[PDB]
């Protein structure tokens, strides 16, 4: 959480109306807001500075693992386990990553719904549009494989789709 | 007694929740998503100092 | 005011019970007899219940029989009893057959629609 | 006898209980509209 | 945002701390009930602060602080939703519970497990704020089944009694039958959409959603004791009266409606369900109210008053007025809690007697209790400009002036009349006439706790509806133009109900013998649904088991 | 795995060479330590399992079943030492040896990398299991129920041997990792249909499936507490673990060869849950609860979907802790009233306040109160079987309604009402009995805070 | 609705259909019709986040109301004057709907008489 | 440590067996009667009347109060089903059939009445409400690119 990369997790610019009090009565929320800032915001903010100063004193780093692409199951010889094992572990990693892609595109669709309030049905067409594409791509990739899903079964499903898609194209002509 | 209650059972809990929400929950995407404020005609925007155009003139009903 | 029409879950009241009205020497002896057995059992239990030195359970032989009779295995019954055992055969492999076609046909229909694209699964991602 | 005497004898009717306190209620009401009438009269 | 989000969660964490100090620490036993009462005292005030902010600018939050579980493309978080329904309901529930926690300190003073009782009252409240603030369906289930258990544990508070244990198991059995509908909705949304979160459900808005809504409606049928699954709510009066006030009349029973109020975005489009919810509400409000007239126990009558009202909430859902039903829930809580608390004073003064036949002549012996028993009863029927008026009146206006089922429109009005008849029967038998209770008089209600508790909710039954109705933001296009008779149909039937009631009471004075009418016996025995169904079904399931 | 096998072996020299009075303290304290080091098996990777050697591996499906297995041994020693206080020391030590022998076979059973090594260790477990249940079993009632073994061996263990041997001659290996990369479709054929039954009937009996379940209630009535704890907690799971592994090489035949079995399990849930209501013996009521719960696991395994496999793994672990907790609670009464009748002792909450709390938690998790892992498992199985066919929600719903009834009916009968007047030997609960329950329900509740570890390899 | 008896108990073709109305083109008897005018821009309603069902012709008053209230906090009795405006504006809006109903009713009877006499 | 003879045995087929059975169950011979002899498995257990414990007098001093049983008394086969908490068979104020008929009439009648209401709805006499901008086509989620069918609402 260095800071949610704004591109990945976007939020539209904030437009807040300025305080325009016409009435003469006092506004309690304004008073409580100041009391909260003094009583809560600052003594806490001081604590976080004391912790943060010591955190920067001892600074050590962790890195994000890099995995070289390796030949896919399409390049593996039949029953050659050492080739299939490399191909199979790689596919599992991507199957796992693609799941977190759908979640990200889901998190957007849920953030837009709340943010746009009562007008959400119009102001979230792009977010709904993106969510339907990722879902369709995911469905074709990984749906129906089963509990014992594998790269060989993912390939077989794809090869079945292409044949039916290929055949269909001919019938049009 | 109420002061002992308030400090232990209200003030201290709200520091923990504020430290937690401000420096752990808000530092992650979409954790707290708030409905965008209602913008009415003839309002002033804090960010841009913008002024929304006024509404058309009403049909001047008897009111 | 029609009399009370008794049912299995609607017992006939004692007050309107036809028999209770006329108790003769035969009936009087029986109830005295029943009280005799009841009286004797109460005595046997109360001696153990009130015994100062007892720290334990007054094993009720009647309870043991009830548990033993309920928890029975194969000592009764004859295998080729048509009136009862067959009625047991229906109530056992009967419902399993019914639910077979209830679930076979449904999964046949769903698969056929999926094999034709008719079924809509736009967001069906978790299975 | 005790149920029908000694202070239990007098019990108001359904309407009477419903209108319990009305006498004070009306007094406060009539004065109330006067205040708004008068206070508004002074603008 | 800072203040709204922080103080939205102090309330939830403030209530838990008394639970936490039971498991550890040893600073204060003996004084636990007052320690708990203060937590709700403070949790209410802290809960008002966000409510004022919502009124001022309509601010709404979702807080998903914790990531708990990621089942592939399904992510479950501890998400709280502080919106229109959460912000308004929480202060109302806390305010009502505040008084009850104080009325329990008196009603349950002698009982040696008083500390255990307050632990269970608080543990319910915690599982109710979870239910209302929940943002995803799974978290909704924790509250849904959390309250269901806490009913069992509290209904059967006196576990020596064999009826208490039967009544507790009955509460579980009906709710879990309803919770078949809840899982069906949970399965449908995951299968057809892809989340249990409410946000994504409303964003996609399935056009064909007959199945999930039947499942959701079935949960409300069991949780809120609608017809078909209603017998448990009367039989759940076996618990201590503070339990019946806090759970089975003020709050917990509304969760069945609260589930449908959550899902208005979907139910608004689906007419086919609107008919079912309207029909389902229409029968229950009539049937229970019809049963209420001939009952003889004060707790039982007020129990059927809850069911009859709850059906009126279900009709409001059907006629596509979800925001009114929410208003009815909030206004309904105040006076129905006060009724039970007042009936608690009578029962405690008359030495544990619940039969109104043996009550009477209390109109002067218990001033404070009698005043509230009148104020509460007037709100229920529809006394103008009382807390009950702001909700019930509009509901009748919107039912009369909307495309609806004719019979359902008629049953609602008939039941509203009946609401007048048994509003009096409590007053006439319990407050008016010569005394009929045993000789030795110990009627004494001069205690600060019982009085302060009753006093506070008495104010709520007067001004709470006026404040709430004014402040909450507009959300629908209210109908204010209609024929005069439809406009005042509510008041007329209420007035016509009173006239018939008072005449019936007077006929009871006249020295004429009693004559049994089939309509009368059907009323008293609850339509024979409890007797037939609690005998045929248990017999068949238990008997079929051995085969 | 040798880091666990060896120290488990060294428990036998520990038991035999200890001071006569310190066998329980040593065996419990050192069997507890072994379990602590078993948390190192959660070194799991997303893509690949944790493979230690040519013989043993540990993926996410065996890691919980291994940690549950080694957590149970110290519990089974605490549970059993009270009713073994009478009998002499040499007979006492052999009982502990049989339990240590059972753990050693079970840790090797769940981690065996080859299916014959699994099969042999899968049948070797019964040797200690039967000695414990027949030699130290409380019942000398004479059953003649060995026909259930004669049925089991002839119809279960023998066909599994001939099929496993047949498969190796064809595929060429029985290494589980190899079968992942070398598996071929199972074409329809009357010879293949017999291969499918051979590879599954052995595990269906142990679950047990409906119709093959009648052995379980009888075994629980005979067995000592230790026998029932291991039997319900683990040995039932060997069938579940066996079917999760072996369904890899049975596709696509499982699509149509699983219809008859699912109809037994789905309808089996209702039949056994209803029978629980009419039971008069605690151990039989708990024994029929296991058959009703395992009926979900059989359905979950056979519909083979990513959600069902997560459901089955959570249920297997959650059921193990719950049911063994119920068996212990039932034994605590039996160690007093000295009978297994439920009706005999009533209103026990008046005399044993804290014990009534343990009963309440055990019942709540059995009826599946959210957010316990008992419901995380059950919910997932319900979600997936809904996709398999929406009608199943009817059978799944009814089973939830009945399950709450015997769960609480058991609570009401034994813990509520008026105490039996004549029973005057309800001495206060011992610290041994309270510590034993707390070690079933503290881990069970804490798993809700981090449920991913028990959700299996499909997570 | 006394009118209901007319439709179900009385003759059907004469009474309007609550669902299928209207059944005549707008100008069949209304030469020169003035299109209803929406004061509030689409952007404004969307910016106000007005509930969709409240996004009708009377919005402009409703928008003014809410603006007053948000300013008049914590006073909640301040904005009575605006409240009436929107409420009345709906009342006039409702009336127009009533006129739409009757216009249908009159035409249906007029059609009935015309074709009947010709059919005679 | 209980005797085998004092435990249930096979169905009695001769009066001497019956005399032994009745004695075995602490019952007088006249009362004793076993179940019909089939494979149901009741053996020689007494077939007591099918009545719930709720019927028995609450004012007697039973050995087990809550159950309302007496020590050594024969126990009904389905006793667990007939405990107070469960199936209750107390005499009812009304005839069993009469309760069923009335309840069937009430429920069945109302459902048809709700059917009738659906067939002939109830509504106010007002025209369908009108909305601006092509019935809020854009605000209802319609496609921006595709153009709707223009709609016009005229004053009246
Ligand atoms: C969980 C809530 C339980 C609340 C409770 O205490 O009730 C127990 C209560 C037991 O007390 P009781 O029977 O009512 O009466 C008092 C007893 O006589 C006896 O109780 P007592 O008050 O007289 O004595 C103190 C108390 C407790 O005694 C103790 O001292 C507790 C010590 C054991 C707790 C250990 C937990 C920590 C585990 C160790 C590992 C973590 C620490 C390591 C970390 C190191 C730092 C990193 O005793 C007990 O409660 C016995 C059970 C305690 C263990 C229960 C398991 C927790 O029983 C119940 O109330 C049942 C719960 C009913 C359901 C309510 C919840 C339904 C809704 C679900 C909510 C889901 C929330 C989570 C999702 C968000
Ligand atoms: C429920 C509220 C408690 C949530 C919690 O237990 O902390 C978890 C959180 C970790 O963050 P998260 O990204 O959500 O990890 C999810 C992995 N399951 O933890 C955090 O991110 C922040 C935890 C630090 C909180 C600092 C405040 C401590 C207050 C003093 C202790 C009292
Ligand atoms: C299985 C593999 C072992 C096969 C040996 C079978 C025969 C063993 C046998 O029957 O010995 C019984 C013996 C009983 O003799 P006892 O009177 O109890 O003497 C005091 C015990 N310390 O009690 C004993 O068995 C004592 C020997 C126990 C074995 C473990 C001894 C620990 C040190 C050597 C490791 C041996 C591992 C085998
Ligand atoms: C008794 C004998 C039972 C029949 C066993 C049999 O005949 O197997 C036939 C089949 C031979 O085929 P195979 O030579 O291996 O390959 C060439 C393809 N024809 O054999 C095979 O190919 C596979 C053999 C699998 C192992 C057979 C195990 C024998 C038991 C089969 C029944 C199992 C079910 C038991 C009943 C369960 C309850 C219904
Ligand atoms: C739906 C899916 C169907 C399957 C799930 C439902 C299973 C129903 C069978 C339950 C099995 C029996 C459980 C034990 C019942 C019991 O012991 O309680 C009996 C109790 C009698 O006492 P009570 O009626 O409360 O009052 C008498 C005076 N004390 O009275 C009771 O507590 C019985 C309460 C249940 C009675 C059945 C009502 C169920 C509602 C569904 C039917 C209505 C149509 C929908
Ligand atoms: C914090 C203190 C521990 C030090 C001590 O033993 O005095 C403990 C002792 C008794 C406790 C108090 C009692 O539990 C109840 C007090 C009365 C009201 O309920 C407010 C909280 C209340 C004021 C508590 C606050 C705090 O927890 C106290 C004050
Ligand atoms: C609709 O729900 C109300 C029906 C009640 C009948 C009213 C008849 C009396 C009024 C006739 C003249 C007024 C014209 C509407």
């Amino acid at each position: 959480p260095d800071s949610w990369d704004k591109d990945v997790y976007p939020e539209p610019p904030r437009r807040t109306p300025a305080p325009s009090p016409q009435t003469s009565l006092p506004n309690p929320i304004t008073y409580l807001t100041k009391a909260f800032d003094l009583l809560v915001d600052r003594p806490v903010t001081l604590v976080r500075e004391f912790i943060e100063r010591q955190h920067a004193k001892n600074k050590y780093y962790y890195y994000h693992r890099e995995f070289r692409r390796v030949p896919d199951i399409t390049e593996c010889q039949e029953k050659d386990v050492l080739c299939m094992f490399e191909a199979e572990m790689q596919w599992r990693r991507d199957y796992k990553v693609d799941q977190e892609i759908v979640n990200i595109i889901q998190e957007r669709l849920k953030a837009c719904q709340q943010r746009e309030g009562e007008s959400h049905r119009q102001n979230c067409a792009k977010e709904l549009e993106q969510f339907t594409q990722v879902v369709k791509a995911y469905q074709d990739r990984y749906h129906d494989l089963g509990a014992h899903y594998s790269a060989r079964k993912c390939l077989a499903k794809q090869k079945q789709r292409m044949l039916a898609e290929r055949k269909a194209a001919k019938e049009a002509a | 007694r109420h002061s002992i209650f308030a400090f232990t059972h209200v003030l201290i809990p709200v520091w923990i929740i504020h430290y937690y929400l401000k420096y752990h929950v808000t530092t992650k995407p979409y954790t707290i998503v708030e409905k965008k404020p209602r913008i009415f005609p003839g309002d002033t925007i804090l960010e841009t100092g913008e002024v929304i155009p006024p509404m058309k003139e009403f049909p001047d009903q008897h009111h | 005011f029609p009399k009370y029409e008794a049912s299995r879950l609607s017992s006939l009241p004692t007050t309107l019970d036809p028999a209770e009205y006329d108790i003769s020497s035969e009936t009087r002896k029986a109830q005295a007899e029943r009280l005799a057995i009841r009286s004797r059992l109460k005595r046997e239990y109360q001696l153990q219940y009130y015994d100062p030195s007892r720290r334990g359970v007054i094993e009720d032989p009647a309870l043991v029989r009830w548990t033993y009779a309920r928890s029975a295995n194969i000592y009764p019954n004859f295998r080729p009893n048509t009136k009862t055992s067959l009625l047991g055969a229906l109530f056992g492999i009967g419902p399993l057959v019914f639910w077979y076609y209830v679930f076979k046909t449904d999964r046949d229909r769903k698969e056929k629609l999926i094999q034709e694209g008719k079924l809509d699964r736009t967001f069906n991602i978790s299975y | 006898a005790w149920r029908y005497m000694g202070g239990f004898a007098n019990n108001v009717s359904f309407v009477g209980a419903l209108l319990k306190g009305f006498k004070w209620g009306f007094a406060a009401f009539v004065v109330a509209i006067g205040a708004e009438y008068y206070l508004e009269s002074q603008k | 945002m800072n203040m709204f989000s922080s103080l939205s969660l102090v309330t939830l964490l403030l209530l838990t701390m008394p639970i936490m100090m039971m498991s550890f620490n040893t600073y204060k036993p003996s004084n636990y009930p007052l320690y708990v009462k203060t937590a709700i005292s403070y949790a209410f005030i802290t809960s008002m602060i966000p409510t004022m902010m919502f009124i001022h600018s309509g601010q709404e939050l979702i807080i998903s602080n914790w990531h708990w579980l990621t089942i592939q493309t399904l992510k479950l978080s501890l998400s709280f939703k502080m919106d229109y329904f959460s912000m308004m309901f929480i202060p109302v529930a806390l305010f009502v519970t505040w008084s009850i926690m104080e009325f329990s300190m008196w009603y349950m003073y002698s009982d040696p497990n008083i500390n255990k009782f307050f632990k269970y009252l608080l543990l319910f409240l915690i599982t109710m704020l979870i239910l209302v603030t929940a943002n995803n369906l799974f978290q909704l289930f924790i509250g849904w089944e959390g309250v269901g258990i806490m009913s069992f544990l509290l209904i059967g508070w006196w576990y020596g009694r064999a009826d208490a244990n039967t009544a507790a198991l009955q509460a579980i059995l009906y709710n879990r039958i309803g919770d078949i509908g809840f899982i069906l909705a949970m399965a449908w949304f995951l299968t057809n959409l892809n989340t249990w979160d409410l946000q994504q459900i409303f964003m996609l808005n399935p056009s064909d959603s007959n199945m999930p809504l039947i499942g959701l409606a079935l949960a409300a049928t069991g949780k809120s004791a609608q017809f078909g699954l209603h017998p448990w709510l009367p039989s759940a009066m076996e618990g201590p009266t503070p339990v019946s006030a806090l759970l089975h009349s003020s709050t917990m029973v509304v969760a069945g409606i609260f589930l449908l109020i959550r899902f208005y975005p979907l139910t608004e489009n689906n007419k086919y369900i609107q008919s079912i919810t309207l029909c389902l509400g229409a029968i229950t409000t009539l049937f229970t109210a019809m049963c209420a007239l001939t009952q003889n126990d004060i707790k039982k009558i007020i129990a059927f008053s809850t069911s009859s009202q709850l059906g009126l909430m279900m009709v409001t859902i059907g006629i596509n007025q979800p925001y009114l039903a929410f208003l009815h829930i909030c206004t309904h809580a105040f006076f129905k809690a006060m009724l039970f608390m007042c009936s608690g004073s009578i029962i405690h003064s008359l030495n544990d007697e619940q039969d109104i036949r043996k009550m009477g002549g209390l109109f002067k012996a218990m001033p404070f209790t009698t005043t509230a028993l009148i104020v509460g009863s007037l709100a229920l029927t529809g006394m103008p400009f009382l807390t009950g008026f702001y909700s019930k009146d509009l509901i009748i206006e919107a039912a009369n002036t909307s495309y609806t089922n004719a019979w359902a429109l008629l049953m609602t009005l008939i039941a509203t009349s009946f609401t007048a008849i048994y509003s009096t029967r409590i007053i006439f038998f319990a407050l008016l006439g010569q005394p009929r209770f045993p000789t030795l008089v110990n009627i004494n209600e001069n205690n600060p706790l019982l009085i302060n508790s009753i006093k506070r909710l008495l104010i709520g039954s007067l001004f709470a509806g006026y404040i709430i109705s004014n402040n909450i933001p507009p959300t629908t296009i209210p109908q204010m133009t209609m024929p005069y008779y439809l406009k005042t149909t509510a008041l007329i039937v209420t007035i016509l109900g009173f006239i018939l009631a008072l005449e019936i009471s007077n006929m009871t004075k006249n020295l004429k013998y009693h004559y049994p009418s089939n309509a009368f016996k059907f009323s008293t025995l609850l339509g024979y649904f409890p007797t037939i169904m609690h005998r045929l079904a248990p017999y068949m399931n238990l008997s079929m088991s051995q085969k | 795995m040798l880091k666990y096998i060896i120290p488990t072996i060294m428990l036998m020299p520990l038991t035999w060479l200890s001071k006569n009075n310190m066998i329980w303290v040593n065996s419990t304290a050192h069997s507890l330590l072994i379990s602590f080091t078993s948390l190192l098996l959660m070194n799991q990777f997303g893509d690949n399992s944790l493979n230690f050697s040519l013989l043993f591996f540990s993926d996410s499906l065996s890691t919980p079943l291994l940690i549950l297995t080694m957590w149970l041994l110290p519990l089974m020693l605490m549970a059993s030492q009270h009713h073994l206080s009478k009998e002499n020391l040499t007979r006492k030590k052999l009982f502990i040896t049989m339990l240590i022998s059972l753990q050693l076979f079970l840790i090797m059973t769940f981690t065996a990398m080859e299916l014959i090594l699994f099969y042999i260790l899968f049948e070797a477990t019964l040797v200690p299991t039967l000695i414990i249940i027949t030699r130290w079993g409380n019942q000398t009632e004479r059953l003649n129920a060995g026909l259930y073994f004669l049925f089991y061996t002839l119809a279960g263990s023998l066909p599994l041997l001939v099929a496993l041997i047949y498969i190796q001659n064809t595929v060429g290996s029985l290494n589980f990792l190899m079968l992942q990369y070398w598996v071929q479709p199972v074409h329809n054929s009357w010879s293949n249909v017999f291969m499918w039954l051979a590879c599954m009937m052995a595990f269906m009996v142990k679950m047990p499936l409906y119709g093959l379940h009648l052995w379980l209630p009888k075994a629980h009535v005979e067995a000592p507490i230790a026998g029932s704890m291991v039997l319900a907690a683990v040995l039932l799971k060997l069938g579940g673990y066996g079917m999760l592994r072996i369904t890899l090489i049975l596709n696509p035949m499982t699509d149509f060869m699983a219809y008859p079995f699912i109809m037994l399990s789905l309808w089996g849930m209702i039949m056994t849950s209803s029978i629980c209501l009419r039971q008069t013996d605690l151990k039989s009521l708990i024994a029929y609860s296991s058959v009703s719960h395992m009926a979900l696991v059989i359905v979950a395994i056979l519909i083979q979907t990513p959600w069902s496999y997560m459901g089955a793994t959570a249920l297997m672990i959650a059921h193990g802790l719950t049911s063994s907790m119920l068996f212990c609670l039932a034994n605590s009464n039996y160690e007093r009233i000295h009978s297994r009748t439920m009706i005999l002792a009533r209103g026990l909450q008046t005399l044993l306040p804290l014990m009534a709390t343990w009963w309440l938690l055990a019942s709540l998790t059995n009826l599946a109160l959210p957010p316990t892992i008992n419901l995380i498992g059950e919910l997932f199985v319900v979600m997936s079987t809904f996709s398999w066919s929406n009608i199943t929600i009817i059978l799944m719903g009814v089973n939830m309604v009945i399950t709450a009834l015997y769960s609480l009916y058991m609570l009401i009968m034994t813990q509520r009402g008026k105490y039996t007047y004549h029973i005057n030997n309800i001495s206060p609960s011992f610290t041994r009995e309270n510590a034993l329950m707390s070690l079933h329900i503290l881990p069970l509740l804490l798993l809700t805070l981090n449920p991913k570890i028990i959700l299996g390899p499909l997570y | 609705g006394a009118h209901l008896a007319r439709r179900y108990l009385g003759d059907a073709s004469v009474e309007p259909d609550p669902l299928r109305m209207p059944t005549f083109p707008p100008d069949y008897g209304f030469p020169e019709r003035k299109e209803r005018e929406m004061v509030a821009t689409q952007q404004e309603m969307n910016d106000a986040q007005l509930v969709l069902q409240q996004r009708d012709y009377c919005a402009h008053y409703l928008i003014r109301f809410l603006k007053c209230k948000r300013d008049s906090f914590p006073n909640f009795l301040a904005c009575k004057h605006e409240r009436h405006d929107w409420d009345y504006c709906e009342h006039l809006d409702y009336v127009k709907r009533m006129k739409e109903f009757e216009r249908e009713r009159r035409l249906l009877q007029r059609k009935k008489r015309r074709e009947q006499r010709e059919a005679d | 440590h209980i005797t085998k003879d004092m435990l249930p045995g096979p169905y009695p087929k001769t009066p001497e067996e019956r005399a032994a059975a009745a004695k075995k169950y602490n019952m007088r011979v006249e009362d004793y009667e076993p179940y019909p002899d089939d494979g149901t498995g009741y053996g020689d257990y007494p077939k007591l009347p099918d009545r719930s414990q709720q019927e028995r007098d609450p004012w007697y001093d039973w050995d087990h109060p809550d159950l309302r049983l007496n020590w050594g008394e024969p126990m009904h086969w389905d006793l667990d089903m007939y405990i107070r908490n469960r199936v209750d068979t107390s005499p009812t104020p009304v005839n069993w059939n009469l309760m069923c008929k009335h309840l069937f009439g009430f429920v069945a009648f109302m459902l048809f009445m709700f059917w009738v209401g659906e067939t002939y709805p109830a509504y106010q006499p007002v025209g369908p409400k009108q909305y601006p901008y092509n019935n809020l086509y854009l605000e209802r989620g319609g496609d921006p690119n595709k153009e709707p069918e223009p709609v016009v609402h005229y004053e009246i």
